[PDB]
């Protein structure tokens, strides 16, 4: 894991030309400074371990959240699994082309009471349920549906105090890879909507309270945190430039290639 | 979702528009399928009207009294990814934004058309 | 005597030359070959057909003007109506190919100018609408090339390409395209570039007509330039051989 | 059956317990300790070996 | 049970915990896996890369192609200066956007040596040579070509070999400089300047182009990281 | 680790001098009782354990608190993270000019109703986030920012009523050693502020209440307790007499070297 | 689950416990360590140097 | 006390768990196995069995 | 636990006929892709272990619930015990 | 009285540690790695057995 | 892999034992059991040894 | 492969490249060195700088017209305001040294014309 | 933080005062640049109101009727450290205390000046 070390040189007059090659060949340089300066020898001890790309990838990060309510019109939220909707983990996968990983669920679930004229409030202990629905399975359409009765479906049932729930995701595809990135259609006359195949699939998310607590309305709020493990990818891609516009393309404003400066030997940015 | 769903078109009066709306469902999508057609008219401050309507098997006409009889399903089988409508002896006061709304829990998908309808038959 | 400038490639019936090479990029290291047993998952015998596919397939040429933005094929695609290897695209569910790519221009010791070649696996370009996304005419040249822009697409309610240059009509900086395997033509050191491409993609095969899983790019970073009284009329000229191509899954022909 | 494994130190070892509990490899802790690189695929993809002290084209 | 204390930590949720947890699937039999050309091990891989630097970055230069083209013309003297700017890696936006820079803006620290290789693309009968010049800071930077050339520098003869390698070598009084813009650890000056004029003969343009390129030395590494400041949003993606 | 035994002695009559010695030369005399009087052998069987310097510095200790609420202007918390706030650790820090450690943070976090005249207040629990922003990372400006997403930035989540939350970091400078005393600049030109560097920059912690609770206000508060471990130190120094006035710099006000008594053969203090 | 039973203790922190903790930073590479003159293992090696007494410690 | 911090995932009830748990019925004697015809280690035996296909289905 | 590999087989003209049988006689055939058209090898690595009767069947599922009061009339709950 | 037994794993081993708490069998855990088949006695259950070759009947 | 070690008694051994857990060293316990010592880099820096029961200056 | 028209040339952190050149001439076969114990004089012990002074310094420019006869540089005094190297000569009696010289003048294959380059031991004038 | 942030400064009636405000910022310093000057006068009793301000890469003057158009930011490049600023044609109704206020999350660093304009140009 280690970085390589100087060679000390002493000073040259010859026919050897490291320093100087043709860039067309689509070759990079393997040139040390030792090529074309005297240099001391240097013992280098630093490490390359903090870019791997399994410590790149591989922290928490909040990838959607939603709220849902005790009472009134939505009683329960519903979510199709993706990474495309927020911005930081989508630029860091998008780095490569292919990538295979596990995942790690952590949900952070809170609750706050809603502003009302009801006298007498005494709300007990609130319990939700996080439901898992893979592709093809039904789906509820009301907060008291048969579906919850999970008989095949994994969920996690969670009492507010306590740790934050948590469940591992092995790799899902169908194909040897997620494929970020598709340029072409999933219907073979090529007139349907481009860049869409069903490589990623990975299902819904549904979450409601299991009791309603007390007499008062009260709101909560769901936020899904999604870790990479045991990663492994392929074909390194240009970092995204423009910023992103929606979670099902790659669609783009177009914009300068860096920000300026002043004039071309000018050592400040503007 | 919807194949293309922002466009624009453009006829005369008397002919007939084609508003297209095909989508395609993603295996999660298992739901009870929903179709609706709203309006929002050009020349009328009225906004967000529903024209026509399908729903659990069936089809709903008869909301906008001023397109009775004049807005049709284009398919003999919708459900299996066309919600496409015909407009009929179309006239000015009808310029406007048309919106579809595809639903099948989870997946909700919308297009905006904008028709512009000219006095004269002529692309230019 | 020997010289390194100097290069022959024989494929079928088909040879190539050149005098002023630079060397050859061969992927990311690695020389296309045919889909093994234990990688394999389509049962059928497959054909192989060897000579009537594995060939040079030259393409319609393009002038170099002066303010000449670049052009862009998709791999498959450009060679779908071309000989045997259009056919077998044609009759077959499934196929499996490399490629040998070598892009042509020569001028004079008088003439100045650079362009980078590049092979992109997948290629996915941006609408100029930001709700729609772009049409097949618009993203497939087929057999011609398409062209890149200087200003930006404007929005309308289209299904237009993003097409301009300086973000490869992929929202990113252009100068980073050498991440992917590429050369350089500069004219006044080379009229040659040649890449040999292995197979790409998620899946051990794919269908040939709904996804084109690599795209030629060829962008010129310093503009073509000379002097009055000098040849104006400069082309650029591609030649695509497809390596150890394999098909499976046999019906009648067509696409849809 | 436990594993001992090396822990990341400072240079100028000590060791760590790990005992998996679940019956799926997708339950296990990450991979970071993977030091293997390989940036030639990336950087000299040429058929033709290129010395750095020679000229690269003759 | 086995009496037990439950420690200052219990329950808490880390963001950069590593530890096992049940899955949700049990005995669910991945799809097998294939070789995949051009895998990746490490980020420092691509770092190595050269990618093209957009040196003239002024004005409405940055809406083109003119962003990575570096004028040269043919002089009536000889010594005037052709471009400068900072080694800030990271923070320049002569550096930010390249591959090496945007690997830099999700880290905190970095160390080692890099090199600048730069490609002539005149006509094949221009000639010329210039002078690279690398300048430690604690006196500024060079403003005449008798001044740059006491620090360490390249004498570059344009020829058959089209292109040039200054190697720009670490020379800090710390192991590692930050990312960020910051004067203590402030990195010195890259500067070029003509040595003898452009010279073509009739009939050959007297204007010319360089383009550069950069890219890490075998000696080069990274530290903690964090968030880029080049991505955002304001509501979640649809 | 024990201290020294006494070497019994019996009288003496000679030309040795051990009292008799030069405190001009810089060395600090090794006389011991023995030398300048009849002793007994004794056997001394105390430890000089407690008084390593890990011993004397590895204790957390409150280094700065503050405050932040559920509703308001002031929503989330903001520090950036040093050691010269608090006048108990920093003393105990600057007997040494250079110095390695490692930390151990734990958060001490508390929550206070406020008064006001809404009615049926009936608030759930509260969550509390943590954001670590190393140096150079884009900050939150609102409580609400795209910033709390963390995928990167380590942060701790944490539900009131559990066990304080607790993270080791290592050390962390771009030098070989942290370093308590700069007499010098960090601009070429020594015209700017005197005794700043970066080789002790650390970053910048905030937090905020994930949920809002109830329709009341709440008012939290979060002490930060810093306990240094695997400690090196280096060149000793006298500690410090006047007392601080700046975290950024050493200023002083200057006083007398001790208290007074009343005359030079007083025995007891004034 | 192995069946156990917490002590009194338990959650509370005191602030001269020795516990271990996760670190907020994984993989990172600490800064080698240099030779420096002067290093101290213990407070005592201070208090066995001499210092100036302030006798006279009258009034001004 | 052995000292211990719970992990996030304590006390949830997650429906594909696989864990020990004490039995309400502490040395009860199940009835022994019988040797019955048929016995079924995996649905796939199932899917291999032929069974009849409603290729006619229009209509009543 | 792994399912079967396919067997590589060429052209063929013979007595042998595999795919004709008697579906009267009780049995289902064994015919394999080989027997009726020309295969390449495939060294099949997928696995059956998710459709075992025990991970078929050993999932959490709520079978039944009621209610109960803390003041009223029905104070406590009761239910006999059943899967139907 | 540790048992050592293997995870499920994907193909191109890792092991995982258990022991019983309860003095009951009823305690444990499930039995999740019972890989055995045997189709034959669903499939061709016939008295004389019929050569996929042959025809069925003769 | 249990490390013993002794603990801190008095004088007129008993011992303790610890294993690490996590993957890092700055995750460790404090190192509390350090008792070397070495004054005579601060007391007697002199370049010339002085030896106590002679003169100072001759 | 190999070309004899190519050289490179490392002194201190300074390096000169060149694609058309002929040869190196060496002085009268003699390479420079220090100076030995049997041939010296001056009793006190040499600094000897090393990097800090030899290296390659780039003087001014001149331009080459169609009428031009010639230039000359006398050679320790062409560097004596110089870096280090003018340092060094400032603060002391006696000093010692080789050189290496290298002359540029690039044109194109259109242009024609000739010089000599020479280094004159002791050019009283 | 702001070089030296106590200060005072000593002019003549007519001439024009320069008010350095010279800052420089550290590695954590992500926000954006704020830069406010404001003023408490020693005649009069009102306190602690702008005089001029840069925010959101732009200057707003016209805050203190008193100063107007005799107060102005004397760089042509601010936010590269330089926030100092004249004032002219002093006169002995603004002789106070002058506040420069430099904010960039995190960090935040005030400087108080106070002109004293006497009648005479004369140091003594």
């Amino acid at each position: 894991g280690r970085v390589a070390d100087t060679v000390g040189t002493g000073p040259t007059n010859s026919e050897a030309i490291p320093a100087l090659t043709a860039a067309e060949t689509g070759h990079t340089s393997q040139v040390v400074p030792g090529d074309t300066m005297q240099t001391r020898h240097v013992k280098n001890y630093h490490s390359r371990s903090e870019s791997t790309v399994e410590n790149f990838l591989c922290r928490s990060a909040c990838v959607y959240f939603t709220e849902y309510k005790n009472s009134g019109s939505k009683r329960y939220a519903e979510w199709v699994v993706t990474t495309r909707q927020a911005a930081q983990l989508r630029r860091k996968l998008e780095f490569f082309t292919y990538i295979r990983f596990d995942l790690e669920l952590t949900f952070v679930i809170t609750s706050t009471q809603q502003p009302s004229t009801t006298q007498n409030q005494d709300a007990q202990i609130l319990t939700h349920q996080i439901m898992y629905v893979p592709p093809g399975g039904p789906v509820p359409d009301k907060v008291d549906s048969y579906v919850w009765q999970t008989s095949t479906n994994p969920s996690v049932f969670w009492t507010e105090g306590n740790a934050p729930p948590r469940m591992s995701i092995p790799f899902l595809s169908i194909g040897n890879a997620y494929s970020n990135f598709y340029d072409g259609w999933s219907d073979f006359s090529r007139d349907g909507v481009y860049g869409i195949n069903t490589l990623n699939s990975m299902g819904t998310l549904y979450a409601r309270h299991v009791n309603t607590g007390g007499t008062g309305p009260i709101k909560s709020t769901i936020r899904i945190y999604f870790k990479p493990k045991h990663v492994k990818a392929w074909i390194p891609r240009p970092p995204r430039l423009c910023q992103y516009e929606k979670a099902k393309n790659v669609n783009f404003q177009p914009s300068g290639v860096t920000t300026t400066r002043q004039s071309i030997t000018a050592m400040t940015n503007t | 979702s919807i194949t293309t769903p922002e466009e624009m078109i453009e006829k005369a009066k008397g002919e007939t528009a084609y508003l297209p709306c095909k989508f395609t469902l993603s295996p999660e999508d298992q739901g009870p399928l929903d179709i609706e057609w709203l309006i929002s008219p050009a020349d009328n401050q009225k906004v967000d009207q529903v024209i026509i309507l399908y729903s659990g098997d069936k089809i709903y006409d008869d909301y906008y009294p001023d397109l009775k009889g004049r807005v049709h399903f284009t398919s003999n089988d919708l459900k299996s990814g066309d919600a496409s409508i015909n407009v009929t002896n179309l006239q000015l006061s009808d310029i406007g934004t048309y919106q579809c709304k595809v639903k099948k829990a989870p997946g909700v998908a919308n297009k905006k058309i904008h028709l512009v309808v000219l006095v004269k038959p002529s692309g230019a | 005597g020997y010289s390194d400038r100097v290069r022959s490639i024989t494929l079928g019936n088909s040879t190539i030359t050149t005098q002023e090479c630079a060397n050859v990029v061969v992927g990311y290291g690695v020389w296309p070959d045919y889909l093994k047993d234990n990688e394999a998952t389509a049962e059928d015998q497959p054909t192989q057909p060897d000579v009537a596919t594995c060939r040079f397939y030259t393409l319609d040429s393009v002038q170099w003007q002066k303010t000449s933005p670049g052009w862009w094929w998709k791999l498959p695609d450009a060679l779908s109506n071309l000989g045997l290897f259009g056919q077998n695209m044609q009759y077959h569910y499934l196929g499996r190919t490399g490629y040998t790519i070598h892009v042509q221009c020569n001028a004079s010791k008088f003439h100045q100018g650079c362009l980078l070649v590049v092979c992109v696996p997948e290629a996915e370009m941006g609408c100029a609408t930001l709700d729609n996304t772009p049409s097949s005419a618009e993203l497939l040249g087929g057999d011609a090339a398409k062209e890149f822009a200087g200003e930006p697409i404007a929005s309308g309610s289209n299904k237009l390409v993003q097409r301009v240059v300086y973000n490869a009509g992929m929202g990113i900086g252009v100068g980073n395209l050498t991440i992917f395997p590429h050369q350089w033509i500069n004219l006044r050191t080379n009229n040659s570039a040649t890449i040999v491409m292995p197979y790409t993609n998620s899946v051990p095969m794919d269908n040939m007509f709904r996804h084109n899983n690599v795209t030629l790019m060829v962008i010129p970073f310093v503009p073509l330039d000379y002097c009055p009284g000098s040849t104006t009329y400069v082309p650029i000229t591609v030649t695509i051989a497809p390596m150890n191509a394999e098909y499976n899954g046999l019906r009648l022909a067509g696409h849809q | 059956g436990a594993q001992v494994s090396t822990q990341k130190t400072g240079a100028h070892i000590i060791h760590y317990t790990n005992i998996n509990y679940y019956k799926d490899a997708a339950s296990n802790s990450a991979t970071r300790q993977d030091f293997a690189q390989d940036p030639g695929k990336f950087t000299e993809p040429v058929k033709d070996i290129m010395i750095k002290s020679l000229p690269a084209l003759n | 049970g086995l009496p037990t204390m439950n420690t200052p930590g219990s329950c808490q949720f880390l963001t950069s915990d590593d530890f096992q947890s049940p899955s949700a699937m049990p005995q669910y039999d991945v799809t097998p896996e294939m070789r995949i050309p051009g895998e990746v091990k490490n980020l420092m891989e691509i770092a190595e890369v050269d990618s093209v630097v957009p040196v003239q970055n002024v004005g409405e230069k940055v809406n083109s192609m003119e962003a990575y083209q570096i004028p040269v013309r043919s002089n009536e003297g000889s010594g005037t200066q052709v471009f400068g700017f900072p080694l800030q890696p990271g923070y320049s936006s002569v550096f930010s956007r390249t591959l090496l820079g945007e690997i830099l803006n999700y880290y905190t620290h970095w160390s080692g040596s890099i090199k600048l290789t730069f490609m002539f693309c005149g006509s094949a009968m221009a000639t010329g040579k210039f002078l690279l010049a690398y300048s430690p800071l604690g006196a500024g930077a060079p403003t005449k070509r008798v001044d740059a050339m006491l620090g360490t520098h390249v004498v570059w003869d344009v020829g058959l070999q089209s292109s040039c390698v200054l190697c720009i070598p670490w020379i800090s009084q710390t192991h590692y400089r930050y990312v960020a813009s910051d004067e203590c650890t402030a990195g010195g000056f890259i500067t070029c300047w003509y040595q003898t004029n452009i010279v073509v003969p009739a009939d050959a343009q007297s204007s010319c182009y360089i383009m550069c390129f950069v890219s890490a030395c075998n000696d080069f590494s990274v530290r903690l990281l964090k968030d880029t400041p080049f991505i955002s949003q304001e509501n979640f993606f649809q």
